[PDB]
RNA sequence: UAAGCCAGCUUGACUGCGAGCGUGACGGCGCGAGCAGGUGCGAAAGCAGGUCAUAGUGAUCCGGUGGUUCUGAAUGGAAGG
RNA sequence: CUGCAUGGCUUUAAUGUUUGAUGUUCUAACGUUGACCCGUAAUCCGGGUUGCGGACAGUGUCUGGUGGGUAGUUUGACUGG
RNA sequence: AAACACGAAAGUGGACGUAUACGGUGUGACGCCUGCCCGGUGCCGGAAGGUUAAUUGAUGGGGUUAGCGCAAGCGAAGCUCU
RNA sequence: AUAAUGGGUCAGCGACUUAUAUUCUGUAGCAAGGUUAACCGAAUAGGGGAGCCGAAGGGAAACCGAGUCUUAACUGGGCGUUAAGUUGCAGGGUAUAGACCCGAAACCCGGUGAUCUAGCCAUGGGCAGGUUGAAGGUUGGGUAACACUAACUGGAGGACCGAACCGACUAAUGUUGAAAAAUUAGCGGAUGACUUGUGGCUGGGGGUGAAAGGCCAAUCAAACCGGGAGAUAGCUGGUUCUCCC
RNA sequence: UGACAGCCCCGUACACAAAAAUGCACAUGCUGUGAGCUCGAUGAGUAGGGCGGGACACGUGGUAUCCUGUCUGAAUAUGGG
RNA sequence: AAGGUGAUAUGAACCGUUAUAACCGGCGAUUUCCGAAUGGGGAAACCCAGUGUGUUUCGACACACUAUCAUUAACUGAAUCCAUAGGUUAAUGAGGCGAACCGGGGGAACUGAAACAUCUAAGUACCCCGAGGAAAAGAAAUCAACCGAGAUUCCCCCAGUAG
């Protein structure tokens, strides 16, 4: 599924609206990517299906923390 | 993404400076290649003691 | 008595009101002496609130503009009304 | 008339930068419906090595174009039918 | 890794085929043949120029008020509406 | 009377309701006052006046007030100042609801269907009898050798005639049938793009279609079952006891 | 109950009953759990913003406020809503 | 407890009367096969196994156990030596059903506007996931307006008012 393994971001439904405001169902879905991440603390690469932001989080908090989560939460990975 | 260096490296190499690198440059090459590391405000003290 | 023709001076094609009427299912439309302020022409009595009259037109909503101490989400303002 | 050896806090443009446009090169994200290896007697998947491609491709959000492919609808009344 | 089709996707058909192949469209064995028009609509090509989206945010104007003053008014900086 | 509708007959059932708001009439209580809501509760009491209506109007409003608004201002003018209100209970209307009852063709949602039929996939079966005589072959003739030619041989075809089998051109019969699609006499194909048993796959704006809008279970210009659901119906029908003005 | 029963029957009012198992309260045993004082600490890819939607009675409206798909991104008590 | 062996439902053969007849309640026992079905399969109620047990008639049959996922442990263990992935066993828990109420992910059209797009119907119907005895919500970055109040939830007002 199109779920960001870091943020839990998933597709959400909203509307389209024309210039005449005609509502047509639609979905916003996240900017997923799947990415080889180096951990070093395990001498290995791990591919997380990750959103940008998911990346920007990993940048900030730093991988291992994020990996504490997921494992804390049960995410396969 | 400021990070601190480790070896020489590019038009910023210095064995331990606070640069401001582009993130992709950072978290895809330098760190996985061990040529820098994030400056997590804890890291800005170990290479700010020398 | 011209409402027709010509000329002089002019801005009453004025603001606030309006007894009383006409005409419409209604929204509305029409006629009006007189009062108050200020004005024009006339020696003056006077006349003038557009044109000889009856066609020349578009509700509400939304919004623009100018004015306005009337309103202003604690209070002063401001937005908005 | 000034200089070439010698004499008691800028436009005419260019070195360090923070920053776009184009062109080359690289590999390190990303692709591989090439090859080989292991899980494994497995044309799935994953991991691994490697060649190819390479900041392109593709995807997310936003965005101009096109869009009867598909959908919802509109298409007045009088009237000697 | 074809176009193309089913499919939010994975995938599958096309094909275990590869331009003497495959899809789509029109015509319809054979014989003799298939003339003119690219202005319209469509398609193909076109690195110029004109117009043009998100984006970026220069500049101008307004609101507020520290200060200035007897008040008429001016309005620093910031924040803001535009 | 209508030859315009509806009713074969009887019996039973079958259509103006309910709730909450609001206003009017009647009636009751009290009266410049009237009344409580929830809730408490010794539970139809009693408590609870939060609140609602009324006793003041005018003006968009600030505000003023038996006045006020209009305007600089009214000789004025507009709305007000004189008549009592309010809460129950019964009724007439209206509002919101299915709002008097029955009736669509349809739209949306979730499901069930390829035991009929369309096409396709896989694996098995069928075609009495009789004709025609393609390529090729052999041998003579014939060529310089081929060509060519005669016999004989061979056994081609969405080939021929014709049963089974598959079709459905004509007619009559049948039309409350023997049959919701057949019977009889004739007819077409019959080694093929043939025909057949079993089993599989394709699903509803979807399938499949040698293409007719054909077929997808006697249903098809959007299947069937359940649901939204009492869709909506400015249309048609019907609308039940009696007497008086 | 052969028709309508306080007094025929079964009940009713009322008063009683649990060997066992259980709901509920307390009381403790066992397990797991932490209490207490001193000194500290005070929730960042967040608040806010841009783009797109959605929620708030509130349809973008002068529109506060809330949520976030997308790109961003603080102050930290002399601080912030 | 003096009468009993459920009903249609007689009959047969019985059982009981002072406490092991029946009947009622508490707790046990047994509890074929299918069904989450769980050893594999399957056209539900059937076919077939591996391994263990079992026979003074120790063959073949009968019985028990063997699904998957999760967590934890143990033992094993590639490409790659380390290490991982992978593999076996084990202990726990999950799975399916069920009226409504509840929270969450999705989410119509008829209809109303006397047509119809915005708007309405409506976050309704429906699909889905999840949970409890209730659910959710909740201990102010809340209101107020310079006076003050003091979590959440429900009822009546405020008012069909302001918008
Ligand atoms: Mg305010
Ligand atoms: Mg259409
Ligand atoms: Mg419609
Ligand atoms: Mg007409
Ligand atoms: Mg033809
Ligand atoms: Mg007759
Ligand atoms: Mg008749
Ligand atoms: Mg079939
Ligand atoms: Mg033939
Ligand atoms: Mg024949
Ligand atoms: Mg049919
Ligand atoms: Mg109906
Ligand atoms: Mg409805
Ligand atoms: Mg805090
Ligand atoms: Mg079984
Ligand atoms: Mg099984
Ligand atoms: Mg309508
Ligand atoms: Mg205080």
């Amino acid at each position: 599924s199109r779920v960001c393994q870091v943020t839990g971001k998933r597709p959400v439904t909203g509307n389209n609206r024309s210039h005449a405001l005609n509502a047509t169902k639609r979905r916003f879905l996240p900017n997923l990517h799947s990415h080889r991440f180096w951990v070093e603390s395990e001498k290995r690469f791990v591919t997380l299906r990750v959103s940008a932001k998911g990346m920007r989080v990993i940048d900030k908090k730093g991988i291992d923390t994020v990996l504490a989560e997921l494992r804390a939460r049960g995410e396969k990975y | 993404m400021q990070v601190i260096l480790l070896d020489k490296v590019a038009n910023l190499g210095s064995l331990g400076d606070q640069v401001n690198v582009k993130a992709g440059y950072a978290r895809n090459f330098l760190v996985p290649q061990g040529k820098a590391v994030p400056a997590t405000k804890k890291n800005i003290e170990f290479f700010e003691a020398r």
